[PDB]
RNA sequence: GCAUCGGUUCUGGCGGGGGGAUAAAGGCCCAGGGAAUGUGGCUCCUCCGGGAGUGUUAUAGCCCUGGGUGUAAUACCCUCG
RNA sequence: GCCAGAACGCGACGAUACUACCCGCACGUUGUAGACGUAUAAGAAUAGGCUCCGGCCUCGUAUCCUAGCAGGCGAUUCCUCCGCCGGCCUCGAAGUGGCCGUCGGUAAUUCGCGUAUUGCAAUUUAGACACGCGCGGGAUCAAAUCCUUUGCAGACGACUUAG
């Protein structure tokens, strides 16, 4: 969906016997923080043995692009599940924030490999600081220099409620 | 199940409805294809038919068996008494098929084409081309060859309306036989030319046919009342013990 | 991945003219004329320099741009074509049956005609129609050797497929039986 | 002299009742404007009066032309299309033809 | 939209069940369709799936007795789209009939339906939706591997009227020379203030 | 061997050439981040004609032919202000045709009733002198 | 049929308030540090458009960190009419 | 090639008594899947076109027409546009348009009389296709069936003939 940046700050719950517990601190995708919250537990329960009811949260924020009018390079290391076992990949993608990688990612991912949101996990989101170490060949040749292209037979807009127009288009807008 | 021991159908389905002709004249449905380098001629005929016989003749062909030997084969005769032309007609082709726009006929008509045209001949008043005699002597008949040059200038195929002299055969029949024969030639123009310049005059079939040469022959067959599966399309019979 | 441009150039030699007007390329030099149609395939044509011709596609597939080289090959035979025309070479291999073959000349029409007979040793008389424009010949350099020749390398490689196809051995051991005629070379008419 | 036209309205077709895919309600019906595409240039006719001319066989109040008056209720569908409430119900026959929109409740 | 007495429609260039669909609503709504030129609409595909495809449909036929009930193939381009619409339509009612009486279609350019306008829809037009590179083929060529019989008779036809449409081209390119030069000459001349006048009100 | 192709040419994609937005908005393009999305803004002191920064589809857009000579690409708001003010973009589109036809275009939807009775009335006055040429040239013929 | 009201309901516009990094960006100014898909120069080849190399703001500009203009504006959520 | 021919697919021609037919207008009992400016003719390409050879093309958001008692009566003004007829050319896919002439009407500019009362809205009863009638002009004076007969035909009808 339309998802933005959290980070969210567990606890397992104060006892006699171990006062002040460690904090453990996690970046989550999320649309909304109700669900950021079960991402959290979802994924603490496979890392650590505290639980929901055996828990709680400290603080939930939202973390905000610091230039979101400048144009970079991402790089996205995941998980995911198959038919039959689980494989792991590396992609990569070019805009100008980190939240519409992931949306970006999710789509790709279930379009060109049926993968739904259930089994995709993500291992770490980079952004590629130098040029040099751009490896998947589908991007390289959107940094070329002198970059330009003309969009031959692009079809004009035209009101889908005048039908019967009374002159043949033309697709050199 | 299936079939025991396999055998083909009786009857042919290619001539499927087996009914009474809806015109007692046999019809031609195809002329042939039209070439014009040839000059222009006729290209049917129609006769009655007065019987068979017998001939003897010697055999030209290479070998076989009976080569130059004497052959015994039936023949059959037709009578073809003169024709007499009438008129003719021009037509035209469109997107739905062909089809006739004019017609023009002789000054004068005989007593037996004027008694097709009526069904009680005998107390009628004979008035069927009365006022179409009268455009001739008008103006020169100009109204016709107004058709004629419509006929020169719109039309791709011409056919000819020709009869039967009817009077010159035993037959007790008097009214007599119509039909169009088209003109292959070379031009529409001699086309017209040659079949106007026929109007009220005979034609011999000679002039048509010539000898030793392959034709087709159209005709309505001899007609029984109503009969059996049996000798209709030809089924084994059942045995002699069978009832009903 | 949509490949933004490739795009590949063809040289023009001092001799011959061409122009190309809806997707439709005229070629006239020394030796006559020819005429393409290339409708079917979208490429944009350029003038890169004053005796070099580009074209390219723009936003198309692997599969799309992999036609991209087909049309500068054929262009480019259609360029040698037209300033040094072709020039194909043939063998009649027999055994003990001989063959006799006859190219007689135009029958009242510039295509020539190829009448084959005693092939392994039938009396069927078979007809070939070579296409317009080539010219057949029986040489006079030495034995045993067929001439074709013309301007056009499509109509004069399909000709010589036709007399190739023609002549074919039926219910046999091909192995065995290895009669036929087959072409052996293929050049131009100067050098 | 002056032979310009009388039209002081705007024609407008009789599209269908209001159905689902089985059922259909004759309270209600549908009519098509003339111009209108989206339904924000369709709110200038809400409220507004819609008439149904039709001719009829007898003669009985110094006509034989008899009238249907009923008026727009709210807009339908994205298409500009509206619906209409009468004093009586269309007779089903009309599916096509074309009723008559004044402008009397103006503004 | 808006409403006309009658509609002309030329068929060169239309996918055929594009243009059915919108002409069956048209129908239905209450507009008249004429659709002229049937013999160069378009079909997405390479033309041995319409051939196959055609060749199934001409398996059917009933098998007690072909002449009664069976579906009969028409040969016809312009029965090909007949049938395309009619399938659109609920042809078994009062209302369908009524609808379907409204429509005209023809092969070629009847001497009716020349000295008119034709008119063109945009939704249905090849070159704004196939991609270029794919397939197509030509619904009078399926017709002339089906059994279509008149294929040179219109297309022999077809140039004269377009031969007197380039001398009525002529006349206009003629006619239009005197009012071009008419409008630079009368307005120069006499309008003292018309012209900034309706310049400003932007005619 | 001078060879003449009568091939199609359309407007490139560079640096520097602006775009018209559908709401009568003029753009310049700084950055091209797909075939489909560009990053574009324009500085223009005229508020109808100018736009924010962000990105822009490029199904949204129509290619004028003004383009800005070496603009450094990914310059800030600065740096393209100055550019458009040193090159006159804003004056430059004044005088092009689609900027007059869509000028002409929207003075029409606003004109009284009465005024549009005085067009018509003007109209039929301009055409009166029209059909007395028109007449004069075709009897000459 | 119109004007003034009561109940239910659909659909437009305007004036404000609160919260988050007391939004994030962004404009102007100050201080420091860098690089290339290297600006202007310089060298070579190509005159045939131009290309190759050197090198950190000059006759273009870009990136990172801190401060002022700030209790800036705007986006999102909530809220008084 | 060949067989049947839609009994609600189509064309050409012959003769048509009973106002059966044709022409002119006079109203209107009566019918219609639904007028209210029912106004717009190139062809061809869409990785190219149009042209006045100067230029023009995303856009029909266009062009023409559009005032006056549902549109009166006169004048100063103006040679435009519209309509009925007549004569010559042209049009065959299901046959159309052009030119010339007579006649009738006519704000491009500016004026003089009359509009009320339908009473604060109630379709603006107005178009063109057929059809039934009434007049006054022109032309025309036919067939089919039953019946007797024939046998190239046949259960009976039907079919090929003759009177
Ligand atoms: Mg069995
Ligand atoms: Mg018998
Ligand atoms: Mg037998
Ligand atoms: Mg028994
Ligand atoms: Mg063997
Ligand atoms: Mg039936
Ligand atoms: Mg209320
Ligand atoms: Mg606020
Ligand atoms: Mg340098
Ligand atoms: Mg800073
Ligand atoms: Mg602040
Ligand atoms: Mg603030
Ligand atoms: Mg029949
Ligand atoms: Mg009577
Ligand atoms: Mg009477
Ligand atoms: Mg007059």
């Amino acid at each position: 969906g339309r998802l933005q940046e959290y980070q969210v700050i567990g606890r397992h719950l104060p006892t006699e016997a171990n006062p002040n517990p460690a904090l453990y601190r996690m970046r989550i995708f999320a649309p909304n923080e109700v669900v950021a919250k079960s991402r959290f537990w979802y994924f603490l329960r496979g890392l650590k043995k505290v639980k929901k009811a055996t828990g709680e949260i400290v603080s939930v924020n939202v973390i905000s692009e610091k230039h979101p009018l400048k144009v970079k390079n991402f790089g996205i290391w995941l998980r995911y599940d198959s038919r039959s076992g689980t494989h792991n990949m590396y992609k990569e993608y070019r805009e100008t924030s980190r939240v519409a990688a992931v949306e970006a990612m999710y789509a790709d991912m279930a379009a060109r490999h049926r993968a739904r949101f259930r089994s995709i996990h993500i291992l770490k989101v980079v952004e590629l600081e130098k040029t040099e170490d751009v490896k998947r060949p589908y991007i390289k040749q959107l940094v070329a220099k002198n970059l330009s292209f003309p969009l031959p037979h692009r079809v004009p807009k035209i009101s889908t409620k005048k039908i019967f127009s009374a002159k043949r288009p033309s697709t050199f807008s | 199940s299936h079939r025991k021991y396999e055998a083909p159908r009786h009857g042919s389905l290619a001539f499927l409805p087996r009914k009474r002709a809806a015109r007692h004249r046999g019809r031609v449905k195809s002329f042939p294809k039209d070439d014009p380098k040839k000059p222009v001629h006729l290209t049917a005929a129609m006769g009655y038919k007065a019987g068979m016989t017998t001939i003897v003749r010697d055999l030209d062909r290479p070998g076989a068996k009976a080569h130059k030997k004497e052959v015994v084969e039936a023949v059959t005769i037709i009578d073809c008494p003169p024709m007499v032309v009438v008129g003719l007609v021009g037509y035209i082709e469109t997107p739905r098929g062909l089809r006739s726009l004019t017609t023009v006929w002789a000054e004068h008509l005989s007593d037996e084409v004027k008694r097709r045209f009526y069904k009680n001949w005998y107390k009628s008043k004979k008035k069927a081309f009365t006022k179409y005699a009268k455009k001739y002597a008008e103006n020169n008949g100009a109204s016709i060859t107004r058709e004629l040059e419509r006929i020169k200038k719109y039309c791709t195929v011409v056919r000819v309306l020709a009869h039967t002299q009817i009077r010159k055969t035993p037959l007790k029949q008097k009214k007599a036989h119509l039909m169009e024969i088209q003109i292959n030639g070379g031009s529409v123009a001699d086309k017209v030319e040659f079949g106007r310049s026929l109007f009220e005059k005979p034609v011999t079939i000679d002039t048509i046919f010539e000898k030793d040469e392959m034709i087709d022959v159209i005709a309505v067959t001899k007609g029984h009342g109503f009969v059996g599966v049996t000798a209709r399309w030809g089924t084994k019979k059942l045995p002699r013990k069978t009832h009903k | 991945m949509r490949y933004i441009h490739s795009e590949e150039t063809i040289p023009v030699p001092e001799n011959l003219k061409v122009s190309i007007k809806s997707r439709l390329v005229t070629v006239e030099g020394p030796r006559g004329k020819l005429q393409k149609d290339l409708s079917h395939i979208a490429v944009n044509f350029s003038v890169v320099k004053k005796g070099v011709i580009g074209l390219e596609i723009h936003h198309g597939s692997r599969k799309d741009v992999a036609a991209l080289r087909t049309v500068r090959t054929i262009i480019n035979n259609m360029i040698i074509g037209v300033t040094k025309g072709f020039k194909y070479k043939m063998r009649y291999v027999y055994a003990h049956f001989p063959i006799n073959v006859n190219v007689e000349k135009n029958a009242e029409t510039g295509c020539y005609e190829v009448e084959i007979r005693n092939f392994i040793g039938e009396k069927i008389v078979r007809k070939v129609v070579m296409a317009p424009g080539v010219e057949v010949e029986i040489s006079k350099a030495q034995k045993d050797e067929l001439i074709l020749s013309g301007n056009s390398l499509e109509a004069v490689s399909q000709s010589a497929a036709d007399i190739q196809q023609i002549c074919k051995v039926r219910n046999k051991d091909i192995r065995k039986f290895l009669d036929g005629i087959y072409v052996s070379e293929k050049g131009n008419i100067v050098e | 002299p002056s032979e310009a036209g009388h039209r002081l309205y705007v024609k407008g077709r009789h599209l269908s009742y209001q159905r689902g895919r089985r059922n259909t309600h004759p309270k209600t019906s549908l009519i098509k404007i003339e111009g209108v595409d989206d339904t924000a240039a369709a709110n200038f006719y809400l409220g507004k009066r819609v008439a149904y001319v039709y001719r009829a066989q007898k003669e009985v109040r110094g006509t034989k032309i008899r009238v249907i008056w009923g008026k727009i209720t709210r807009p339908h569908g994205n298409s500009g299309v509206v619906r209409a409430k009468f004093t009586h119900p269309l007779p089903a026959r009309s599916f096509g033809a074309s009723v008559r929109i004044m402008l009397y409740p103006s503004s | 939209s808006s409403f006309e007495s009658v509609v002309v429609i030329d068929g060169k260039g239309h996918l055929l069940g594009r243009l059915a669909s919108i002409v069956a609503k048209q129908l239905l709504s209450g507009q008249k369709i004429v659709v002229v030129r049937c013999e160069a609409l378009n079909i997405s595909g390479e033309f041995f799936r319409a051939k196959l495809k055609y060749h199934a449909y001409l398996r059917k036929m009933t098998r007690y007795n072909p002449t009664r009930g069976g579906p009969f193939h028409f040969r016809a381009p312009s029965r090909i789209f007949y049938k395309a619409v009619r399938g659109m339509i609920p042809h078994k009612t009062a209302r369908g009939a009524a609808a379907l009486e409204r429509l005209k279609v023809f092969e070629g350019v009847p001497p009716p339906y020349d000295k008119k306008k034709k008119m063109v829809v945009p939704q249905a037009l090849r070159v704004l939706r196939l991609q270029p590179g794919r397939k197509y083929c030509t619904v009078g060529r399926l017709s002339h591997e089906v059994g279509w019989k008149y294929q040179d008779v219109v297309a022999r036809l077809e140039e004269r009227r377009k031969a007197k449409g380039a001398a009525y081209y002529e006349r206009k390119k003629l006619a239009a020379r005197q009012l071009s030069e008419a409008k630079k000459a009368a307005a120069a001349k006499v309008d003292p203030k018309v012209s900034e006048a309706l310049a400003a009100y932007g005619y | 061997a001078e060879i003449n192709v009568e091939a199609t040419s359309w407007r490139r994609v560079e640096v520097g050439r602006v775009l018209k937005l559908e709401n009568g908005s003029l753009a310049a393009i700084v950055e091209i981040i797909d075939h489909k999305r560009v990053l574009a803004d324009g500085p223009s002191s005229d508020p109808k004609l100018a736009t924010p920064r962000g990105i822009v589809p490029l199904s949204r857009a129509l290619l004028t032919p003004i383009v800005i000579p070496k603009l450094p690409r990914g310059a800030r708001t600065g740096a393209v202000k100055k550019a458009w003010e040193a090159y006159g973009v804003d004056a430059k589109w004044k005088e092009t045709n689609w900027a007059k036809k869509q000028l002409q275009q929207e003075r029409r939807q606003s004109l009284t009733d009465f005024d549009r009775f005085k067009v018509m009335r003007l109209k039929k006055q301009r055409r009166f002198e029209e059909r007395k040429a028109l007449a004069k040239i075709k009897a000459a013929a």
